């Protein structure tokens, strides 16, 4: 993410989202001193393709009177769009953690 | 002099309790349990000599885990911690740790004591944790009050459902924007002590601490919800509810509908009655943090193989009670063993139809084969039809019993019952041993791979055998082919 | 600001007569203070829950009267504001605190060990070389008894009764309790520890939400002003066992054209779990407000809720002798069905049937030990009237329409579905009676299997998949599709029941209106003659006792009789012999589920004649009655 202050025009850039829409505090122009109201730059900033496929286990591993358990996955890059829902399918990557945003 | 540890209101010391709980699982032989079980005169020596502990201990640096099943019993054996069994009834939350930690520092004495070469840092590395059980008299969940408030009580009821698997954190981790410095802080009752700068003093920059939620540790919540038992309850209400909280290994160790009796101290939490604000409403959520959990060769094979007679046996012992119909306790015998699984396919079992009245016991035989399979279900015509027996998406797609049961048999009493839509699913049961459906925007092609056992009811009277039975029974044709 | 105004009421005077009465008043009626003796017990911790009753003032303060002294009308100021003499109650009790006289069990109570703990710092602070709130110490919970038989409090009000008025006064209702929620507890000291200064602070609840305390209040955390965090222990905070209920009007103190309100019970301490649903009780209690906190008082302004902190609840509701009289009175079968339901005359079969469904038969180590009973019988022949009847007797037992079924229903207390049982559910271990057996839902028609099968109702809502109790004997009442029966028509044809419930069931009653001239007089003169003088009529036999039964039949399933081979034998011969006459219209046959109904029968007459061996003669007008449910069949 790349940002502008509404004040002297400063550029801040390679700003990293995690896991919320966030914006710089300090701007980086020793003479201003902003620390709120900064305007996104949609052209400047670079941006990734997202997907939440939301998946369950398979009626082969279900036991006995159990309601299936769920999983939400994110799919960015190239693998967006890969996976068709209905399908018996393995995705290898990494178990992350979510918090409440 | 020495600045001893009191455990809090309590007036028991830290040393006493953990050299009394060291030296009993060092010197508790299970003879002196005998001595004080009465069962003196059923004594096996040759058991009791050894250390009862010791070698289980040894057990389980051998085998890999860190949980000791323990029975508090044995604290009213060996004297020493007689007193302690009272904290067990009293003060469970500290004592509990104390023998955790004393569990751990055993292992360290075994290995150090022996000279057993063994690493330090194996032993070291995993954490062990205590399972007391069998501490008392189990207790109602009606007879629960406020005086069992930070008490440990044991609990007798059944799985209504599972929630899925619930993070809570046990290190936090934290860096500083303007440094990287990574460190790590202690959760302690769901409070981050959060620093207000860097520990190093080089940049010791305010305000710059980030919280990096993936490289935290974390470790297992599970709330299950517990119900009475219908045995113990009053005749007046309904099986009450309660909140029981596992966590680390004893996470799905409960499944679902099944009887336990589980072992947990009683909690009781303020809930927060606005998201934003820190006013606690006056009711107090009750929950058991859970202790532990307690549930409720092939010769023998070959000496009944290298019998002649065992194909009377085997069809007396499928149903004892019905004397005659051997053909059909013969047919469902070869439906339980079956063709094998062929591909290059083509199914390998065979599917039997019991055409008789229902005062004719028929029923009886499904319960039967169904006590009888590793895999199978019993289901009812009346009760499930449409798209009720296959897969149907609800809420997730919750399945039926036609591709549950993989290589199992599915048995359906009241199979007159069938809709025309079920007619249509089991056609493709039968014939393809595959279903498919595609509902909101969900394609679903499952194996079924099912023996099918149904019995049919025909309509109203029994039938005469002078014109042909198949036109009684309501089912189609393409089904009885 | 805040006014002030003068009320000839002096709490002083009152407090002096309270600590006088309780060291003065001894009841020596009945044949040293008992309210003494009662606080001795209380420092024995021989008992938790300590009843004043308004009656003993009553009778000390007619006692200063008989002494020639006045008192200053103690019981009025009781039931005019019972709040805060509860509190004054408890100050005066704590102020005569008698010394254990037992064992102290002292390592048992913690708060013990930290009031001594805090009275070892207020000697260490102040040696220069109230500390604790009065419902901490309390391990006794005070209620209040009205007075009766001597004023508004002993006057029993109904819920509409109630008004705006009668807040903070000791009131009496009746009413049926509807919903009974879980027993939770609730706070009445919230002690916090300071991790700085080691010390603690309690904090005092009396509304249903409060706000924790941040930082400590110490004068030695304070005096360095270190900030330490305080937290929260469950450990040494002071609890009450609290429930929340439901209370119903009446419908006979419903006004025509109204609807019944409900009023919010809550009950605190030993008083707890005594409330049961669908009990009709008298409760006196502390007609009370309950405000809100925060936004709700704001928006909602001055119009508040109220509820009843309930202080004493009352239930509305040899034997062998009896029993023995009721043997010696001879013809205890005939006795028995004529004496219930005295409003028809007649059909004295089919009542011993209706008796035997209560008798019941004997279980095994599973099979089901219950009978059940249908009158597939012509309309207008009385139904309703047997089953609200046969529901009146056996107590445990509900009458249901089929127009039924258990389910857990929403908007509970909470948001969860609460298991809310239903007629099913509630008639376990006893009698469910099913009206209009024809009319009846597709869904109750897959449970009924169920039902009498594997005794059990089985509810999958909401992800929650569960299995209620019901192990429930059946009484059914089936109008056929066409009211009149004839030859020409089948019976099950005429019924339309499916046949795999009456392969199930036992044993069909079939009556008939038939026009018979003498048995129209018969019954034409006893159905007007209910209607001649009040309530019951005389019966012209053996009178009935209404009261009498529901022990005897309770006896009749305490034996449980066992019998022997040779009747076995009889009982073999005679399944042979019903065997061939299903050989031999109603196609109706003798099935092995039949042979186990003659069996419950037969073992329900051994209940009744309170033997132990089922006789032989007794087999054979069991199977004169099978013989009776096959004329049923024809006619
Ligand atoms: N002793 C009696 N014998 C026959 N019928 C009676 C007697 N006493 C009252 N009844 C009538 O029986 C009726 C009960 O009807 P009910 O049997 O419930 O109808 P349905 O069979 O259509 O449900 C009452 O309305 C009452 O008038
Ligand atoms: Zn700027
Ligand atoms: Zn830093
Ligand atoms: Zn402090």
């Amino acid at each position: 993410a790349s940002f502008t202050c509404d004040m002297c025009r400063a550029i801040v850039d390679n700003v990293e989202q995690s896991f919320k829409y966030t914006e710089p505090t300090f701007c980086p122009n020793p003479s201003c001193e902003n620390r709120a109201f900064w305007t996104l730059n949609v052209t400047r900033s670079r941006f990734l393709d997202w997907q939440k496929v939301r998946i369950q286990e398979n009626a082969n591993e279900i036991p006995t009177g159990s309601m299936p358990r769920t999983l939400d996955v994110i799919l960015r890059g190239d693998s967006v769009e890969r996976a068709k829902p209905g399908d018996r399918c393995k995705f290898t990557g990494v178990e992350i953690v979510v918090p409440d945003v | 002099s020495e600045p001893l540890r009191i455990i809090w209101g309590t007036n028991v010391s830290i040393q006493e309790c953990t050299t009394n709980f060291r030296n009993f699982l060092m010197s508790f032989k299970y003879k002196f349990r005998k001595i004080l079980d009465e069962r003196e005169e059923f004594i096996n020596n040759t058991t009791d000599e050894e250390l009862y502990y010791i070698k289980q201990l040894n057990e389980m640096r051998e085998l890999g885990t860190s949980n000791l099943n323990l029975d508090a019993r044995n604290l009213l054996a060996y004297k020493q911690t007689e007193d302690l069994y009272h904290q067990l009834l009293n003060y469970p939350q500290e004592v509990i740790s104390i023998m955790d930690q004393t569990i751990k520092d055993c292992m360290v004495s075994l290995i150090v004591d022996n000279n057993l070469d063994y690493d330090l840092d194996e032993i070291e590395t995993k954490f062990y944790k205590v399972r007391p059980y069998n501490v008392g008299s189990c207790k109602g969940m009606r007879e629960l009050n406020p005086n069992d408030i930070d008490k440990l009580i044991n609990l007798k009821g059944l799985v209504l459902r599972s929630t899925p698997v619930i993070p809570d954190m046990k290190v936090a981790f934290f860096k500083c924007n303007v440094c990287d410095h990574t460190m790590a802080v202690e959760i302690d009752r769901g409070v981050i002590q959060e620093p207000a700068r860097c520990e190093r003093i080089d940049c010791n920059e305010p305000n710059s601490m980030s919280l990096i939620h993936n490289r935290c540790s974390f470790a297992d919540k599970q709330v299950i919800k517990l119900q009475e038992t219908p045995d113990f309850v009053p005749d007046g209400q309904t099986p009450h509810s309660i909140s029981l909280c596992v966590y680390d290994e004893l996470v799905d160790s409960c499944r679902a509908g099944d009887r336990i009796e589980v072992t947990g101290t009683f909690r009781s939490i303020p809930i927060r009655a606005n998201s934003r604000q820190r006013v606690l409403k006056s009711l107090y959520k009750t929950y058991v943090d859970v202790v532990h959990v307690k549930k409720v060769d092939l010769a023998k094979i070959r000496e009944v193989a290298a019998r002649e007679d065992l194909y009377s046996l085997l069809a007396r012992s499928i149903a004892p009670s019905i004397y005659e119909l051997e053909d059909v306790k013969k047919g469902i015998l070869l439906q339980l063993f079956g063709g094998t699984n062929k591909t290059f396919r083509y199914r390998g079992d065979i599917n039997i139809l019991l055409c008789g009245d229902p005062s004719t016991s028929k029923s009886q035989i499904l319960q039967y084969v169904h006590k009888i399979t590793p895999r199978g279900v019993y289901t009812s015509g009346k009760g499930s039809s449409a798209v009720g027996l296959t897969a149907y998406i609800t809420r997730v797609l919750e399945s039926g019993a036609l591709v549950l049961s993989d290589g199992g048999v599915c048995c359906i009493d009241e199979f007159d019952k069938m809709s025309d839509s079920t007619r249509s699913v089991l056609h493709e049961v039968m014939e393809q041993q595959t279903i498919s459906i595609a509902k909101a925007g969900i394609i679903t092609t499952l194996n079924a791979r099912s023996s099918i056992l149904a019995s049919a009811n025909p309509i109203g009277s029994r039938y005469n055998p002078n014109l042909p039975v198949t036109e009684n029974i309501d089912l189609p044709p393409p089904l009885l082919s | 600001a805040l006014p002030s105004i003068q009320l000839p009421v002096d709490y002083n005077n009152l407090f002096n007569e309270i600590t006088d009465f309780l060291v003065t008043f001894k009841q020596d009626t009945l044949s040293g203070p008992k309210y003494m003796a009662m606080l001795q017990k209380v420092a024995n911790r021989e008992l938790n829950s300590v009843i004043i009753d308004l009656d003993d003032i009553l009778q000390y303060q007619n006692e200063k009267f008989l002494q020639g002294t006045q008192a200053d009308d103690l019981v009025s100021a009781i039931q005019q504001n019972a709040n805060h003499f509860t509190e004054l109650f408890c100050r005066a009790i704590d102020n005569n605190m008698p010394l254990p006289t037992k064992e102290i069990d002292y390592k048992d109570d913690v708060l013990d060990v930290i009031l001594n703990q805090r009275r070892l710092r207020n000697e260490r602070m102040l040696s220069d070389r109230e500390l604790f709130p009065p419902n901490l110490t309390r391990r006794y919970f005070l209620y209040f008894k009205p007075l009766s038989q001597n004023a508004i409090s002993s006057k029993p009000l109904s819920v509409r009764q109630i008004k705006g008025d009668f807040l903070g006064q000791l009131i009496t209702v009746r009413g049926i309790i509807t919903r009974v929620s879980d027993v939770k507890p609730a706070v009445e000291v919230i002690a916090y520890t300071c991790d700085q200064c080691g010390y603690e602070v309690f904090q005092e609840v009396n509304s249903r939400t409060f706000t924790p305390l941040s930082e400590c209040t110490s004068e030695e955390c304070s005096q360095n002003q270190t900030k330490g965090q305080l937290f929260m222990s469950t450990r040494a905070s002071k609890f009450s066992a609290f429930q929340e209920c439901k209370i119903q009007e009446l419908s006979q103190q419903v006004p025509v054209g109204h609807i019944p309100r409900s009023l919010n019970i809550h009950v605190n301490g030993t008083l707890v779990r005594s409330l049961s649903p669908g009990d009709i009780v008298d409760v006196t209690g502390i007609f009370l407000p309950a405000p809100y906190t925060g936004f709700k008082a704001l928006k909602a302004g001055l119009l508040t809720e109220t509820y009843l902190e309930a202080q004493f609840v009352r239930q509305h509701k040899d034997v062998e002798e009896r029993v023995m009289e009721l043997i010696t009175s001879g013809d205890v079968y005939n006795r028995l069905a004529k004496s219930i339901a005295p409003e028809i005359y007649g059909n004295l079969d089919v009542k011993k049937a209706l008796l035997l469904l209560l008798v019941g038969g004997v279980d095994k180590r599973k099979i089901r030990g219950d009978i059940n009973v249908c009158l597939m019988g012509d309309p207008g022949v009385a139904k309703s009237q047997l089953l609200k009847a046969i529901c009146k007797i056996s107590p445990r037992g509900v009458y249901t329409t089929g127009k039924l079924t258990a389910a857990v229903m929403k908007d509970p207390v909470t948001d969860e579905m609460i298991l809310e049982g239903g007629a099913l559910v509630l008639a376990d271990n006893g009698i469910c009676c099913i009206d209009e057996f024809d009319k009846m839902d597709e869904s109750d028609r897959t449970a009924i299997h169920e039902v009498m099968e594997q005794q059990t109702i089985s509810i999958s809502k909401a992800g929650i998949n569960t299995t209620l109790n019901a192990r429930t004997s059946i009484l059914a009442a089936a109008n056929p599709l066409y009211g009149r029966y004839n030859p020409r028509l089948s019976p099950l044809d005429n019924i339309n029941l499916p046949a795999a419930l009456l392969s199930r069931f036992d044993i069909l009653f079939l009556m008939l209106d038939i026009p018979s001239r003498d048995d129209d007089e018969k019954l034409a003169e006893h159905v007007t003659y209910v209607h001649m003088h009040n309530k019951q009529p005389d019966l012209d036999f053996t009178p009935v006792e209404p009261s009498k039964m529901r022990e005897y039949i309770a006896y009749a399933k305490t034996k449980r009789p066992v019998m022997s081979e040779a009747v076995n034998d009889y009982v073999v011969q005679a399944y042979i012999r019903l065997r061939q006459d299903s050989k031999r219209f109603s196609f109706g046959q003798a099935t092995p589920r039949t042979l186990l109904g003659i069996i419950r029968l037969s073992q329900a007459l051994a209940k009744l004649r309170l033997a132990d061996m089922v006789d032989i003669d007794d087999v054979e007008e069991a199977l004169r009655l099978v013989r009776v449910s096959k004329e049923s069949l024809y006619q």
